């Protein structure tokens, strides 16, 4: 092939300046002589605007930009699954080169009106917080919003590693496929993360896609894009997909930076006026499509992290105006103790009820409606100023159901054993067992409980008017502690 | 020569998609901007545009 | 476009001479007609560009260093601030009036200069050196550089030696070592002069008693004042003394924006020639918040990019290389010292504001001064809970340190129950001896304008407060009950507190019966 070359006019903030490359694509990947890659961004009249995808300390004005004759594009694939990849899809884990794998555009147009359907199977992340209460359906955007450390990311991590569980007892045919999108994150925590995820055997599903806060700006703002055209392969072929991108928050902050490095006129809190259309074009991706595409799915989880609470900042309201629910994680309650510190009140599931367990949709309907009130009580009986023995009744109720959905970290639950400690909790069992000992009781509840009740729970989907009489008297003949 | 109005609809050649541009300003040395009705990705500083 | 085609153009292609055999014939006939519509060239001169604004944008001056003192011809003097690669611009010391288009620019070949020397001290100049009090060129003096590299860490000493203000709020709670940066902060009109002066006005009270090497020299530099200002502190200075130790370098509003950037730089040379010579310097920058606005003046008319409030990005830059020139060196180095005190003028207490956040990182220390505390009678309206001085742990007096550490704390426990307990209805037997006892404190300690205090005559009015002797005055007395104390005690325990510097308990035991034969106007 008759390569097309281009000398660098100027290189620096980021961007090389050009010249030549008069043939080149808009969006096209070209690559330096010193093996660095660029995104060819702004097509001019006598240079091209190149975006460099690493440091543009080994570039040079006179340098040799040779053109690869493509738009940006991430091998995907089924090689990419056990793989640690950076922004551009490159491994980095040492493991040799992507094989068995396919190079595609990163910067695809979301599915249209017709090329949906509405998301009606399930979720299960194993967080019985999320899974009773804020319930996720297969082709949701789900936002994880809190402070800085409030569990944002252990949301996200149960989520995967419960879908290494669910994959063992399932068909071929529903099996979710993780991408964990490291954005801006410590090279250390993606590495605790990865061994986290291999000791579980959780990343045999999952690719993690990390670009660190040493990476440049464009390979962070462009790695939530390499690893939803990475997760869109399991999307488009009939399967299913699971995407985490982990602070989107710093995503865009590293697209701020490439605005403010191009001269572009910010806007609030000097944000482009296109950082909304930077998470748009991406949460767009996570679809579920209909019998005719396939029937596959995206289901994605993005991670915003606000500063002092403030769910009404710029980048905060842009996904929550994007994503379909709200997963929001509050520092009050995690202080407490309370971990998912799930603020009740606000996270909410857009799609949610109508892609729940049904036993866990005739079980937790009678669970947010007494957590309801446990806020409403707490919030005016504060002053501890009198009691009616109902509100107080509540108040030692709400306070059951808030430990019965405490839950550890790295041990997702499966949904049959989840729901069973709602039915334990709302139906009066946990009632006299303090609050100090649920943690211990429904540990015990799940353990002495025939292992035949989440067989059949599990198989019909559904607590049928033959179980609830069966699992009442197996809920009676329970050795609570304390008693 | 004969640049198109402003408001005026223009056709790229040999896109991957019909992209329609829609023509904005009359940048001044037979030069007119527009604003594109899909995406820019793909597209090449000789490519044909025919006026609507 | 691009290089590699117009780098081959310095080989000559024509082949074919109708036209450069020709005019090369027909050149100098058509120049020579116009010769008297021609300037000559300039390389190692300038000439004007364009002149706007006290920036003159100057083609030429091939030779001219970064920061160098260039003249035009109507003998106002510039400084080549930023060369460039087609012009040269330059700041304006003076009116761009008198500078036009074609002017011619000769470079001095000097880094700006002021006079330094025994022979400047006394003098009022201007913000560049030049004597504005109108007798005669300073004579005995020697040229210096305004921007000299300030001291390392390796010709440092630490901060031991008390530099006395004269003012009991500051002597005692905030204490000045003889080489700190100690910033003077807080609104328009709270006293941040006042305390300066007093400063200056106790230096001269010190002069007289001290043998010659404790001297302390004291430069005033006021920046963007008035010109009727900086005269009645001329007349202040004359008419006390205090301007036998005392340079005034003056910048005013009218002057230059560049001679106000370089009136800091300018005193701090003039004060670095006492910290060199093993003597020992004290400077005041009035206006700090006034030169970064004469620099940001310059900076965006010289097209500098802007930051947050519009300074340039090497605003902190400007101040920290001007406050780190005061130092206390080393005794290799002679071991003087120089100490600065630059007033930031707040605007309604923020101090979050970009230049007071950027002189509050370089200096070592705060005097604030609210404008709450000023009209509540407290003057010096020192603000004790925000005013800080953090070399001041065993940097003062020592005697004052015996009883200054005991004011710290129960002036700290009177702040708390202070807006608590502003009733005095319901009170417990024990909030409110903090409430007596933290009033008595703060009466004890506010002062009149140009009257400071010896450090022995303030240590015994905080040790007659400190102690019992004032639990009964009521609180409106005890500004007549300290000056009681200061006439009626016998002032030969002045004479030995001052020179052993601490109380010895001899002399403690004699100051509890000599504090106890006042008459208190308590009546
Ligand atoms: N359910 C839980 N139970 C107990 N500890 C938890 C739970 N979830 C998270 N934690 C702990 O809380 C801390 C913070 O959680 P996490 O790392 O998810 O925070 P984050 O929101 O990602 O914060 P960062 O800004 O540091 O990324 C960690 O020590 C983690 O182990
Ligand atoms: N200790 C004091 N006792 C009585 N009056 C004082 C005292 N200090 C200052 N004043 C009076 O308060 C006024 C303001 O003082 P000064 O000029 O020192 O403040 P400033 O901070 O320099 O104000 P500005 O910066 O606006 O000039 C002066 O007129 C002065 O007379
Ligand atoms: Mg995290
Ligand atoms: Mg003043």
């Amino acid at each position: 092939p008759v390569i097309h070359l281009g000398r660098v006019l100027s290189v620096g903030d980021g961007i090389a300046r050009v010249y030549g490359l008069k043939s080149v694509q808009a969006g096209e990947l070209v690559c330096f002589d010193s093996g660095v890659k660029g995104m060819a961004l702004n097509l001019q009249a006598d240079h091209v605007g190149v975006v460099v995808f690493g440091n543009d300390s080994v570039i040079h004005q006179g340098d040799l930009v040779y053109r690869t004759g493509q738009i940006v594009n991430v091998p995907i694939g089924p090689g990419t699954l056990g793989r640690v990849t950076d922004g551009l899809g490159q491994p980095i884990d040492g493991k040799g080169p992507l094989t068995n794998v396919r190079s595609s555009l990163v910067e695809v147009k979301a599915p249209g009106i017709i090329a949906r359907q509405s998301v009606r199977e399930p979720l299960f992340t194993g967080v019985k917080a999320v899974d009773a209460l804020v319930p996720i359906g297969r082709g949701q955007r789900e936002l994880i919003i809190g402070d800085r450390q409030t569990g944002k990311t252990a949301v996200a991590i149960d989520a995967i590693i419960h879908q290494k569980n669910c994959n063992e007892q399932v068909p071929k045919a529903q099996r979710v496929y993780c991408v964990y999108v490291a954005v801006g994150q410590k090279r250390s925590t993606v590495a605790q993360l990865v061994k986290l995820f291999t000791q579980t055997g959780a990343m045999r599903y999952t690719i993690m896609v990390s670009a660190t806060a040493s990476d440049a700006a464009p390979l962070q703002f462009l790695a939530p894009y390499s690893g939803c055209a990475m997760a869109e392969y399991f999307r488009d072929t009939g399967k299913h997909g699971l995407i985490i991108y982990d602070d989107l928050s710093k995503q865009s902050v590293a697209y701020r930076q490439m605005s403010l490095l191009l001269r572009r006129p910010p806007g609030r809190e000097a944000f482009p006026g296109d950082v909304f259309y930077l998470h748009s074009r991406l949460l767009e991706r996570a679809a579920k499509l209909s019998k005719e595409l396939g029937g596959g799915s995206l289901t994605a989880f993005p991670v915003i992290e606000t500063q002092a609470g403030d769910v009404s900042a710029y980048i905060a309201t842009n996904v929550i105006s994007i994503t379909d629910g709200q997963i929001f994680l509050e520092t009050e309650l995690f202080y407490k103790g309370i971990r998912p510190a799930l603020n009740v009140g606000l996270s909410v599931s857009r799609v949610g009820s109508a892609a729940q367990f049904p036993g866990m949709k005739q079980v937790a309907g009678t669970l947010k409606l007494e957590l309801a009130q446990y806020r409403e009580v707490a919030a005016f009986a504060q002053f501890g100023s009198d009691l009616d023995a109902a509100t107080q009744y509540v108040l030692e109720r709400g306070a059951r159901l808030t430990e019965m959905l405490k839950q550890k970290q790295f041990a997702p639950i499966p949904i049959e054993r989840q729901t069973v400690a709602v039915y334990a909790a709302t139906k009066g069992f946990l009632d006299k067992v303090r609050v100090q000992d649920i943690v211990a009781a429904e540990e015990a509840v799940i353990s002495q409980v025939n292992p035949a009740v989440f067989k059949i729970l599990k198989a019909n989907g559904k607590i049928t008017p033959a179980l609830d009489a069966h699992l009442k008297a197996e809920l009676r003949k329970v050795k609570l502690p304390g008693a | 020569g004969e640049l198109p109005s402003i408001l005026s609809s223009l056709e790229v050649e040999g896109h991957s998609v019909r992209l329609v541009l829609e023509v904005a300003q009359h940048m001044g040395d037979n030069t007119v901007r527009c604003i594109a009705m899909d995406s820019t990705d793909g597209l090449v500083r000789g490519q044909k545009v025919v006026d609507t």
